[PDB]
């Protein structure tokens, strides 16, 4: 809800920037109703994982919207911090209860095979250094050379 | 304090029931035997879940909680434990995954065992859809024991040599490769109909069973086509020397 | 770090159980002297981009910690901050990088097989069908069933 709202301004709207706290496009964004209802469900609902709060600037206008959608926009440059645990919010074990996802910007597809390529292929090496973990890993390098090969 | 530490308790209670239902041991899950065991063992833990919410000291953190005004925290334990849920998940199990008709199918390399273990398994998956197992379960049953007696089929005649024989011996290897699939098939057709029968039944919930089937019949024709190329080459030989 | 660090304080208190500001456990996370040192290299290291922070609650007493790595366990949650950008300059804020999220907070076998199941192959997914994928999101619909029959 309201904590979501501000965990959004503090975390979410903060990709293409560099280093520093919440801005005024983060709260304008956050503030929606349509905003906090999604911030809500991202508190009660287990489903409802993705929470994406975005600073954007287009043309360099500090605007945007911060919904449970996660979408590529006009220099939207949200972070889907999504929920894993059953509910979003305070007294219980801290906001490592929750699913961890980046976005930029610009068009995501290239930012997702990039990352496919670099940590989520890393997190099952990981995984397999601290050990069908081999299949994801394939498959995963195949989904990142088809996404190149599509977006060339 | 002490009703946050019960809400936490709460909370950690129907956490720990969701991880005992969470391994979902479906037809999907292994043989048929081995989403019986599946299923039983998810009962197990639904039903260790309800025990631990229920016994004397959990029942306390929970008066506990309630009176420290926990309500939506015993709300969430109680909703993510589900524990009547997996006791009903176990008794539906207990008359669905006693027997062992897969093994069986696997065991029974010739077509007649294979048979008698697809049936096996088809019967206790349609005792399963008469109790509160699904049909979609019997139905898995059923598939499961199926391909286990094609699996055991292809497996004796590799062993034999069904398809690497001569004439004569080709032609048995082969005509006990037929028998195993078709066993298979029976077996199929028997936990399809089972699981039918617990979809007509359970059509609040299961709509049919799945056909089950097996996984050889492609052995079957080779097997066959190997027999008649065998026939083939004696009257061929037969000619010649004529 | 500001964001980093104000991400172990109000966006880590919105995540957990009820609803509001920072708890007990939360503030002696960010208390540690290791999550200062994650913030900082989080801040500032390319190649060092994982930061981690735990608030447990277990018969009650308070005992996690704030690493630099992966770590999970059960009925308890630890941070993993994984990084799609490598650095971060000093202008506007950088919390969704390097964002403060992990798995969930449950037991990490179902939480695993749900994250395998429908996080990683829903964004490859969604950025094909926006734009291989499919293979991946086979690959690790697989391993997730395959490590739940496992489990089970």
């Amino acid at each position: 809800v309201s904590v979501l709202q501000k965990h959004l301004r503090k975390l979410v709207p903060l990709l293409l920037e560099d280093g520093g706290e919440a801005p005024a496009a983060l709260e304008a964004a956050l503030e929606e109703k349509s905003a906090l209802e999604q911030m809500r469900k991202f508190l009660s609902d287990p489903q409802v994982h993705t929470v994406l709060v975005e600073r954007s600037t287009l043309k360099e206008f500090i605007s945007y919207n911060i919904n449970i959608d996660i979408h590529y926009g006009v220099k939207s440059n949200s972070l889907a911090f999504i929920k894993r645990t059953p509910v979003i919010d305070a007294d219980k074990p801290v906001s490592s209860q929750l699913r961890v996802l980046t976005l930029s910007e610009d068009s995501p597809y290239e930012t997702l095979h990039s990352f496919i390529s670099n940590a989520v292929a890393p997190f099952f090496k990981s995984y397999i250094r601290e050990s069908m973990a081999p299949s994801v890993e394939k498959k995963i390098a195949e989904l990142e050379m088809g996404l190149l090969h599509l977006q060339q | 304090t002490f009703l946050n530490q019960l809400q936490s308790g709460v909370n950690r209670w129907i956490r720990e029931i969701q991880k005992v239902t969470k391994l979902d041991r479906d037809p999907a899950s292994g043989t048929a035997l081995q989403e019986i065991s599946f299923w039983l063992n998810l009962e197990r833990a639904l039903y260790r879940i309800q025990e631990k919410r229920e016994s004397p000291e959990v029942l306390l953190t929970l008066d506990i909680l309630k009176h420290g005004k926990r309500f939506h925290a015993t709300v969430s334990f109680d909703t993510d434990t589900g524990l009547k849920q997996a006791l009903e998940t176990v008794n539906d199990y207990n008359p669905l995954m006693k027997d062992f008709p897969l093994n069986d199918l696997l065991s029974a390399t010739e077509l007649d065992k294979i048979r008698q273990a697809l049936v096996a398994i088809f019967t206790h998956l349609r005792k399963i859809r008469n109790t509160k197992y699904p049909i979609q379960r019997a139905l898995r049953l059923v598939e499961a024991i199926s391909r286990d007696l094609s699996s055991q089929l292809l497996k004796v005649l590799g062993t034999r040599k069904l398809m690497h024989v001569a004439y004569e011996e080709f032609e048995k290897v082969m005509v006990a490769c037929f028998e195993v699939f078709q066993t298979w098939d029976d077996e199929y057709e028997k936990l399809q109909v089972l699981l039918r029968d617990i979809v007509k039944r359970k059509r609040e919930e299961n709509l049919k069973m799945v056909w089950r089937i097996n996984p050889h019949r492609k052995l079957q024709a080779r097997l066959d086509q190997m027999r008649k190329f065998r026939r083939q080459h004696e009257q061929l030989r037969a000619v010649i020397v004529r």
